DNA sequence: ATTTTTATGTATCAGCTGATACATAAAAAT
DNA sequence: ATTTTTATGTATCAGCTGATACATAAAAAT
């Protein structure tokens, strides 16, 4: 539910945040995830492969789950279940 | 924005302005600059003696074109229909001033690589749009495309940023104005899309995109 | 000249083999390399869950693809499926050991450029094929291609050298194959083409260039 | 009618035959763009020019033919000249 | 502000073409 | 050479969607 547009890629999506590192993946068809650090001096967009930026939310969720509420936990297991 | 950057040192260059409608190269041109667009849109359009007009690709904002004057150069003649769709900003350099400030900058030779292979992956998502037999799922390909690269944040859902007349849709996806707004009738009803002043808003692009992966 | 610029990024550079139908490289395989296909064709897919598979383009000799690893580097992943439609040969090289090659040679910076450009036009004028409504004409448009790429001179008129399944074809324009050799018959019986050891052949190409004026 | 393989742009197809044994070759499709190919031993070498130049190499290629050589030539010329520019 | 030019919404029906199935040939595997 | 997989020829249908016209709204021109 949040866009960011890389300018050579277009418009990106919002997958999950790490902790505020973002995870952004590319709107037609999920073709490329790119991480994304929203520093002060400009943003960042760094390209990673599928099987990685699956782990990397892996991590997210036991932590939104074992850590965190229960709304969020849930949430992000929405964008991780409709995402794979 | 590299290319941006590089392309503003071809003394400074001072950039173009095209008014809407407004023809940047017809047909026939002696083909003898590379372009950037730096903001709004550009309608590269193949014209047939009949009149008619398909639109082969819809440029976005740091794309580069006017590639065929890195082939032959200033020698050989335009095809193409090159037009500003929207109010437009952008540069143009001279191939032979570049192919020398190729070779003396070998950071930008990179720059311009990276910018003809999105414009290759980007013609190459577009065959897939029209390669579907379904005018439904092609148009719709379609309107998920311009939300990547015209589109803004709206509530509701992505409202591609550009003005769209039927005909200028039904150009681009190989179809009839009449089935055009015929079929984004039918997208009013089933509430994926919604179009106040001529502008296109879907509704989580996401879920639409989901169809095809 | 982009078959000698190859040649020299090692010390020299090996000519890898592969067999008809035998796949390059595969959806979601890491993409850590540029290559330069030299001697027959590669089909480029995008292939759905559903099985049903999208040629994007009917690469020729001399052509450059990979362009996805040059801007995304071997982290991302293929979207396309690279298939050897035909036996090839071809060569390749990690775009991390081309990019230091790029700057030290710009000269080949400038080759490879033209190569893309290249790669930009013929994926347009698939465009163009397919912005067809008729079927019939976009059949023929898509047949004076592969005249063009892979067509041999014979006596009568114009033959692909390539083998091509009515499917294969189908895939490439959009449609059925069912529609494929419906229309082929068609074509057959007006004495436009004609099919001999599984090998098409236009009669004067250059007339029906002319009617897609 | 007569074929050379480009490498680039693939089949290009004759248009005619200039004195200086200088051959002006045409894109397969469309007639985009025009070649003027000069066989040296090993040259083969390609020279890309517009269609407005092109049309004018052929256009003394017509004179020549009907003066100093067979109608039947230059009609045969004169019908691609026709086909081609016209 | 009035008019008149362009864009959108709606109506119609005819025909191609996708979907489905089978026959048969050609090819590949065994 | 035998079988069995893949490719091509032909049959059948239903439903888009192209083609044409009209109505209406929106925009541009005056
Ligand atoms: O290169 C040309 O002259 C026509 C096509 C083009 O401009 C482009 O691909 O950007
Ligand atoms: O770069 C890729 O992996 C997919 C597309 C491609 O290979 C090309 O367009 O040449």
């Amino acid at each position: 539910e949040n866009y960011l547009n890389h300018p050579t890629f277009g418009l990106l999506y919002q997958i999950c945040s790490f902790g505020s590192k973002e995870l952004f993946a590319t709107l037609y068809a999920q073709r490329l995830f790119f991480l994304v650090a929203f520093d002060a001096r400009g943003t960042r967009f760094e390209p990673i492969g599928r099987n990685e930026a699956r782990m990397l939310v892996d991590n997210r969720l036991r932590q939104l789950r074992r850590d965190a509420s229960l709304q969020e936990y849930n949430q992000l297991q929405q964008v991780f279940k409709q995402t794979f | 924005n590299s290319l941006l950057t590089m392309f503003r040192e071809l003394l400074p260059l001072q950039i173009e302005q095209f008014e809407r409608g407004k023809t940047i190269f017809f047909p026939g041109d002696p083909a003898e600059r590379v372009y950037l667009l730096v903001k709004g849109a550009v309608k590269l359009s193949r014209v047939y003696e009949s009149g008619e007009e398909i639109t082969v690709a819809l440029l976005r904002e740091n794309s580069v074109f006017g590639v065929l004057s890195l082939l032959t150069g200033q020698r050989s003649d335009r095809f193409y229909h090159a037009v500003a769709f929207t109010p437009v900003q952008l540069f143009s350099v001279p191939i032979e001033f570049m192919q020398k400030a190729l070779i003396e900058r070998p950071e930008l030779a990179n720059v311009m690589l990276q910018g003809l292979s999105s414009r290759i992956l980007q013609t190459e998502m577009m065959i897939e749009t029209l390669a579907h037999r379904d005018m439904g799922s092609r148009l719709v390909s379609f309107l998920l495309i311009l939300c990547r690269d015209f589109g803004i944040p709206s509530p509701d859902g992505i409202t591609i940023d550009l003005k769209l007349s039927h005909q200028a849709i039904a150009e681009a996806i190989g179809s009839t104005r009449v089935t055009v707004t015929r079929l984004l009738g039918d997208l009013r009803e089933s509430k994926l899309i919604a179009i106040h002043k001529k502008r296109i808003t879907v509704f989580n692009p996401v879920a639409l995109s989901q169809q095809f992966s």
